RNA sequence: UUUAAUGUUUGAUGUUCUAACGUUGACCCGUAAUCCGGGUUGCGGACAGUGUCUGGUGGGUAGUUUGACUGGGGCGGUCUCCUCCUAAAGAGUAACGGAGGAGCACGAAGGUUGGCUAAUCCUGGUCGGACAUCAGGAGGUUAGUGCAAUGGCAUAAGCCAGCUUGACUGCGAGCGUGACGGCGCGAGCAGGUGCGAAAGCAGGUCAUAGUGAUCCGGUGGUUCUGAAUGGAAGGGCCAUCG
RNA sequence: UUCCUUGUCGGGUAAGUUCCGACCUGCACGAAUGGCGUAAUGAUGGCCAGGCUGUCUCCACCCGAGACUCAGUGAAAUUGAACUCGCUGUGAAGAUGCAGUGUACCCGCGGCAAGACGGAAAGACCCCGUGAACCUUUACUAUAGCUUGACACUGAACAUU
RNA sequence: UUAUUAAAAACACAGCACUGUGCAAACACGAAAGUGGACGUAUACGGUGUGACGCCUGCCCGGUGCCGGAAGGUUAAUUG
RNA sequence: GAGGACCGAACCGACUAAUGUUGAAAAAUUAGCGGAUGACUUGUGGCUGGGGGUGAAAGGCCAAUCAAACCGGGAGAUAG
RNA sequence: CUUUUGUAUAAUGGGUCAGCGACUUAUAUUCUGUAGCAAGGUUAACCGAAUAGGGGAGCCGAAGGGAAACCGAGUCUUAA
């Protein structure tokens, strides 16, 4: 019961995002990956954000 | 201490015997392991179900050096 | 709805949608009912008066339902494109 | 007097062409973060209310 | 630069004042009446008291709740989920029957490509020991698998490294399993992507536990709706949270 | 007030789980929800003795009122229907009614209560009902009352700032 | 004192203590007026516990309640 | 000539036993029993009203009625 | 008779007779039968020497899909 929920948002203009969960002791870094947009329909990275 | 527990039936085991015919996407056998092997025209799901990927019959053999129990599907 | 206790099922499943306004003011008109109306031109005011579709209505729009086989003027509502091409055939005229 | 409809099962309920309801599905209100999206997706589009509770819906929405 | 004091708005209280108000003080009259009212006067005096609003207190009073299973009830235990046995060689199958677990973890412990193969023991060897690292032989998985058990696992699903984000979006032939709500498996199609020379593989993790319907409400988005009209509010739809 | 417990010791009795005296090992006394004493009082609780006795050993007789018979009047609870025996077995598991068997001429009257799971009251115990009532409280939600402040009824002057 | 299964060791009691109450008293019955308390005034009245008399009545204010305190923290309507 | 003093009738009460228990009686009779100048008893009239009264307190009593009287109404309450 | 796994049961109910005594009514809705008409069917209130006739306001049906705008024998889903 550690890791907290969190979303990931697109870099792109659109409001689309992802969410997943995060260990916030152990990692303290932003999480950032390339994952597909399905507004733009591209590949595009994704930033951490607070739920 | 106390026993008393028990968990749901999963219902487990062969649905398709052999020489049944099958569509393209039945299941044949939901099995925890892989007691039974994928053959020629069957897949094995992520939960290693046994699937048709053709349609025809069912098929069982045991082949290979480790006399391993194969299924196929004829296609027919 | 009763099941004995268990949560029933216009219960456990969620409400979905909103209620428009604007359908209780729009009707469908067949090709069939364009023989009832009086004078051949049809509009909001000659379909009431043939008690086609309801007073209150404000949109109507004529669909490929039946048939037509006089030449009729359909002004100021809204037709299919297949009531459109059958209209048309009987050589009737639509006019926005 | 004539018959009440439920009215909680009106908000629930469509009737369809052949007599049958179609429904929204459960378990996409809340906590899906954990739920995997090919079950979500499966989730979106309209059902229909099977054979075995079509009784009960018939009785909540004579009007229907 | 700064400082004082006369003039002002609003509060913070107090010491006066009497004119509201109180008087279950005295006297007079209605009146041949310890009610009441009026008058005179004294004493209080903007307090007290009452109305509306408001915090606290409030079994004084009121309405109610206070589970089920159960070799009677109570007490104890139990209540959902996973694994094995009972279970009678398909599935399923009860008991307060026999044994154990779960209410997570992981941006790598996921994907892919390339490689790799244990446990234990023996022998020899600085510190070094029953047990560290080194070398050889035996052995052949008796090991390992994020965690219970079971079924699996060498083509390894076990171990290591490189590059990575498919832990993709829309769908989905066809099945499995449920009274139902549901739950599960899934080739293939479209879009876009990773790894690989390529065939290919990837829609999380060896599999099976790690979970909560609906309502109400929150946040973001939205070529939906907008009670005269244009907007807006609110609602819907999509994503997501409690 | 002591569970163990008829504690132990002493007194009383031929014999005393009670009683009286003591011991202290107070399961679990205790000081105004009072402690320990206490003359008098008590239709109060326990125990002992004298007297007295049909309380008893063990009942006997007697006098009255009923019971019993005759005349008059004349109820009640209860009641599926009855041509309404014993035993052993059986069986919704304790039989007048079933099986087997034994016994038994028909009908009263006075008696007695073993049975008819006798009569009486839809068990007070027990459990159950998403029954009820009343009671309790640091259960929940309220609320009368009590209390706080704001505003109103409610004004003037002046300090202090 | 349980009319009608309980008369008692229960209740009361004189006495004792604590506490409230300054009189338009506390308190009680009353939406209120009012009335009781009382035509009484702290040697009075109400409440509570104890229960003649005799000898006495020890320790604990942490908990709960009550009383006092007002500095600080928190905090309603109101204000905006 | 004092006393909630003593003994004991009326009077008030109700401790024991027997009887009665479809009674003579929906609480009595018989034989004994307690108080009997007092916190006594009794007549007539009055007052207190139902979540209320009254209670030397037993949840007692409030018209043979009481852990909330009786009568009418909601009312054909509801009864898995 | 009832109730039950099960009743001659010693489980319930009935002394007997006679009379009375329990699935109704209204309005909606669905299905079946039947009758009329039929891509149509039918009127309500009301008018009316009124069971006629008038009255078609309405209701149901002949089109659906979609949350909705909207489209429409298709539509929704999706960039497709
Ligand atoms: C004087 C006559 C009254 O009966 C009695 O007094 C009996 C002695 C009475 O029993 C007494 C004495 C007692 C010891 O039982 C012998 C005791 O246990 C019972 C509860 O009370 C009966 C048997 C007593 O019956 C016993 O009740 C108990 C609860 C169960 C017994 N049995 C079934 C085992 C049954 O025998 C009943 C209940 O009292 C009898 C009942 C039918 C009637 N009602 C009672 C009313 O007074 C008593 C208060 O009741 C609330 O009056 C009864 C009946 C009419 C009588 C017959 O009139
Ligand atoms: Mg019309
Ligand atoms: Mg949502
Ligand atoms: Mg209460
Ligand atoms: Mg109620
Ligand atoms: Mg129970
Ligand atoms: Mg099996
Ligand atoms: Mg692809
Ligand atoms: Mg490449
Ligand atoms: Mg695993
Ligand atoms: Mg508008
Ligand atoms: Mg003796
Ligand atoms: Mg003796
Ligand atoms: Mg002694
Ligand atoms: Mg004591
Ligand atoms: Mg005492
Ligand atoms: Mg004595
Ligand atoms: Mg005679
Ligand atoms: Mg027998
Ligand atoms: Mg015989
Ligand atoms: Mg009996
Ligand atoms: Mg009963
Ligand atoms: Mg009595
Ligand atoms: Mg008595
Ligand atoms: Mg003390
Ligand atoms: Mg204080
Ligand atoms: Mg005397
Ligand atoms: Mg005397
Ligand atoms: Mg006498
Ligand atoms: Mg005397
Ligand atoms: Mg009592
Ligand atoms: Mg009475
Ligand atoms: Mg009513
Ligand atoms: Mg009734
Ligand atoms: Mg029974
Ligand atoms: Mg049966
Ligand atoms: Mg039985
Ligand atoms: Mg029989
Ligand atoms: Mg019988
Ligand atoms: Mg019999
Ligand atoms: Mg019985
Ligand atoms: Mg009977």
């Amino acid at each position: 019961g550690i890791r907290e929920k969190i979303k990931l948002v697109s870099s792109a203009g659109t409001g689309h995002f992802y969410t997943t969960t995060k260990n916030k002791r152990t990692k303290p870094e932003k999480l950032e990956l390339k994952k597909f947009d399905p507004v733009v329909r591209q590949h595009v990275i994704y930033k951490e954000a607070k739920i | 201490t106390r026993n008393g527990r028990d968990s749901e039936a999963k219902r487990l085991g062969v649905k398709r015997f052999g020489g049944e015919s099958v569509l393209a996407g039945s299941i044949i056998v939901r099995q925890r392991g892989t007691k039974f092997h994928a053959g020629a025209n069957v897949g094995c799901g992520r939960d290693h179900t046994l699937f048709a990927k053709a349609d025809g019959k069912v098929k069982f053999e045991v082949k290979g050096p480790k006399n391993r129990k194969f299924i196929s599907i004829e296609a027919e | 709805g009763f099941e004995g206790g268990q949560m029933p099922l216009y219960r456990r499943l969620p409400k979905f949608g909103f209620t428009s306004r604007k359908a209780a003011i729009t009707a469908e008109i067949r090709l069939s009912d364009l023989a009832k109306v009086e004078g051949g031109v049809v509009d909001l005011n000659t379909l009431k008066a043939a008690n086609i579709i309801g007073i209150q209505i404000e949109f109507a729009k004529v669909i490929l339902a039946g048939e037509v086989t006089t030449p009729v003027t359909v002004r100021g509502l809204r037709v299919t494109k297949g009531a459109r091409a059958a209209i048309e055939a009987a050589g009737g005229k639509i006019e926005e | 007097p004539k018959i009440k409809t439920v009215r909680g099962a009106a908000k629930r309920f469509k009737k369809t062409g052949k007599g049958g309801f179609k429904h929204k599905h459960a378990n996409l209100r809340h906590i899906l973060t954990k739920k995997a999206t090919k079950r979500k997706r499966h989730l979106r589009p309209k059902a229909m209310v099977s054979k075995g509770d079509l009784g009960l819906v018939i009785a909540c929405l004579p009007y229907a």
